[PDB]
RNA sequence: AAGUCUGGGCUAAGUGGUAAAGGAUGUGGCGCCGCGAAGACAGCCAGGAGGUUGGCUUAGAAGCAGCCAUCCUUUAAAGAG
């Protein structure tokens, strides 16, 4: 998730599984569905909620324009 | 490329005592000749180690005498990998059979490609006369790939220095290369 | 022994190759200035020679069996020795005698001195150019 | 050596070099290169200063031809 | 792993080792060899595994010369059964090896790479183990 | 500590000591730390 | 019962006075290479600099995420780390 980009806001257990909470850019969240599956061998699950908007870093919002 | 190494006549003496202190026993012969020798085992072994049965010994006997051998087969003790007697032949004017060196030049398409070069014969047996030893031989391995061997058929050959061994004897292959994407089977 | 050997020569022939080569503290520096009275004494002088670095035991006795009297100034500490002739030998070693004594406090100084085949001196030496 | 860009064509490294070639540059384009970016450099050479690039071309994906 | 494709006999007694090597006692193919100090029956499944450890440690390259070969039977009589009725079933295959015997031997790999895996593949084996390389009194036999 | 009957230096740092009879090692890493036992 | 006998050596564990793979700067003795007053090993005083962010990758990997490349340069010496 810090490949993607994210801000880890903290876990928590469930079912034991154990939750992972934190902001992902959207943006770095396509193959996720199932890339999530791929690194927990059919065993995870997720939500995804918008939270807000924010300026991308200048070394993309000066450059998504090409 | 021309070695000397002291060596000294023996008799009565038991093999086991003379291998107590330092000595090897051994004996040099040819058609004409047998004498039990000894000689230091730590001066034959600085000798012996680059000298193999390869290049000429030269033995300075102590009545003086200074017979060119070679060294014609070194017995092992089969336990402890420790040289127990050594057999010198005292080379004559004559042609004599003999090993020389294959000095296997460059480096084979098959390696630089993965492979390895099972290097079948090290030396080759050869009829020469011993005023004309080639402390070499060069083989062009360069042109094998994987698959490929070499024979005595191939093997330039010196003057003169004929072989002495079927030209239907192959002396380096190119094989595979182990390989753990093998394996799992 | 050793590969130390092929250090002698090169730094006797390249010696034997002039008459007047002087002495200087020569590793005191940064790899700025390092390459600044480095840049300027290949140029402020001839050819690629501002110290030609080697060791005080060598040039010792390269400039004693090459005969050269034998600088006994001091070839003790990092001392690199500035061929003043390997270079083109001028008041021209002011552009050593100027270099560290602005450039960082001492950051050039000399010691040992052979002025055309005789021994110049310590501040003989930096007033030679001056 | 960023300007090598605009005189064999490409844009992109060769990801593997070495039996790959993608483009190429002679004895002599070489030279017109070691005298552009030069007043910076190290040395002052020309030969000293075309050797500096001949490799920095195959570092990537580009081949000196002779 | 090793064994006979077919053998006239299914089971043999169980001999001895008393001896140095028979044979075998020099280095014959590669240019380092394991040799062995201390009589056994290796298993095939020791060689296999001494085996497989080379080539791990080699990973693509080398070439590893296997020089003993199991075709000693080994016999089991089945779990908590008394003595006698018969002699038992042959459960595996071993090799008899007495000391001085070269069981494997490598080539066309560094010396810093021979020696591991050769150390390595000591390891697996049920004695104690020399590490040698080629020498003239080797080329000579 | 770890405390085993094979006690060798893991990484390049790692120092091999003889203490009150009993062989150690030692090492600016603390997971390197051994006892033989 | 009869030597606290004589001479040379080793052991520091009460080893002697019950055990294996294997591990180990234990200790004594051999042997063989390598460096060494053209000044080594240890410590410490400098230097460790360029082309250059090595291309791609990718939001960015600038000597160090990872596919690969790995030349040369002023040099006493400073790996595209
Ligand atoms: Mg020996
Ligand atoms: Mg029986
Ligand atoms: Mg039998
Ligand atoms: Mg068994
Ligand atoms: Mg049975
Ligand atoms: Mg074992
Ligand atoms: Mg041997
Ligand atoms: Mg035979
Ligand atoms: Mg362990
Ligand atoms: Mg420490
Ligand atoms: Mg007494
Ligand atoms: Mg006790
Ligand atoms: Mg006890
Ligand atoms: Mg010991
Ligand atoms: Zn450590």
């Amino acid at each position: 998730l810090n490949a993607r980009r994210g801000q880890i806001l903290g876990m928590e257990p469930r079912g034991n599984a154990q939750v992972i909470r934190a902001f992902v850019p959207l943006a770095e969240m396509f193959g996720y569905a199932t890339d999530l599956r791929s690194k927990t061998q059919g065993r995870g699950s997720f939500v995804m909620f918008f939270d807000h908007y924010q300026e991308v870093p200048k070394q993309v919002q000066e450059k998504l324009i090409k | 490329m021309e070695y000397r190494l002291k060596a000294y006549y023996r008799e009565g003496e038991k093999p086991s005592a003379l291998r107590r202190a330092g000595k090897l026993p051994g004996v040099m012969y040819n058609r004409h000749l047998n004498r039990k020798v000894y000689v230091d085992l730590v001066e034959f072994d600085k000798v012996f180690r680059q000298a193999s049965i390869h290049h000429v010994i030269v033995l300075e006997l102590p009545d003086g005498q200074s017979l060119p051998t070679l060294v014609r087969q070194v017995n092992l003790d089969k336990r402890r990998r420790r040289p127990e007697h050594v057999d010198f032949f005292v080379l004559s004017d004559e042609p004599v059979e003999m090993y020389v060196p294959l000095r296997f030049v460059g480096t084979p398409a098959g390696v630089r490609a993965g492979g390895v070069l099972q290097e079948i014969h090290r030396d080759i047996l050869v009829k020469v006369s011993p005023r004309n030893i080639p402390e070499f031989i060069e083989v062009d391995v360069s042109g094998l790939e994987i698959g490929d061997s070499l024979h005595a058929s191939d093997l330039k050959l010196p003057p003169g220095v004929e072989l002495a061994v079927s030209p239907e004897e192959t002396i380096a292959a190119v094989v595979p290369p182990e390989d753990v994407e093998k394996l799992a089977e | 022994k050793r590969n130390v050997e092929l250090l002698a020569t090169l730094k006797e022939n390249l010696e034997r190759a002039q008459g007047s080569f002087f002495l200087v503290n020569y590793q005191g520096l940064p790899a700025k200035e390092t390459h600044a009275l480095r840049q300027a004494l290949k140029q402020n002088g001839a050819r690629l020679f501002v110290a030609k670095n080697t060791l005080i035991r060598l040039a010792l006795k390269e400039l004693g069996l090459p005969e050269l009297d034998g600088l006994q100034g001091p070839s003790a500490v990092v001392f690199y020795e500035d061929p003043v002739a390997a270079a083109k030998t001028l008041v021209q070693f002011a552009k050593s005698n100027p270099k560290g004594i602005p450039q960082v406090k001492s950051g050039l100084l000399q010691g040992q001195i052979l002025t055309a085949k005789d021994v110049e001196a310590l501040a003989e030496l930096p007033t030679m150019d001056e | 050596s960023y300007l090598i860009r605009k005189a064999a064509g490409l844009e992109k490294g060769a990801h593997k070099p070495g039996r790959e070639k993608v483009g190429r540059i002679t004895w002599e384009q070489v030279l017109e290169i070691a005298k552009q970016k030069m007043p910076d450099l190290n040395t002052t050479d020309l030969e000293a200063a075309a050797r500096m690039i001949a490799g920095s071309a195959r570092s990537m994906g580009v081949e000196v031809v002779g | 792993m090793l064994m006979p494709r077919r053998m006239k006999y299914r089971k043999q007694q169980r001999g001895r080792l008393k001896g140095a090597t028979k044979g075998g006692d020099y280095v014959a193919f590669g240019d380092y060899g394991l040799v062995a100090l201390e009589p056994a029956w290796i298993t095939a499944q020791q060689i296999e595994a001494a085996r497989v450890a080379m080539v791990r440690h080699f990973r693509r390259g080398g070439k590893i010369f296997i020089r003993i070969f199991p075709d000693k039977p080994y016999t089991k009589k089945p779990l908590e059964v008394r003595m006698g009725k018969g002699k038992g079933n042959v459960e595996g295959y071993v090799a008899v090896v007495k000391p001085g015997r070269v069981m494997f031997e490598v080539a066309g790999v560094t010396e810093e790479q021979a020696m591991e895996a050769l150390r390595i593949a000591g390891h697996k084996l049920p004695i104690k183990t020399k590490i040698v390389r080629r020498d003239a009194y080797d080329e000579a036999q | 500590m770890k405390v085993r009957a094979s006690v060798k230096r893991i990484c390049d740092k790692c120092k091999v000591i003889r203490r009150h009879g009993r062989v150690y090692v030692i090492c600016e890493n603390p997971k390197h730390k051994q006892r033989q036992g």
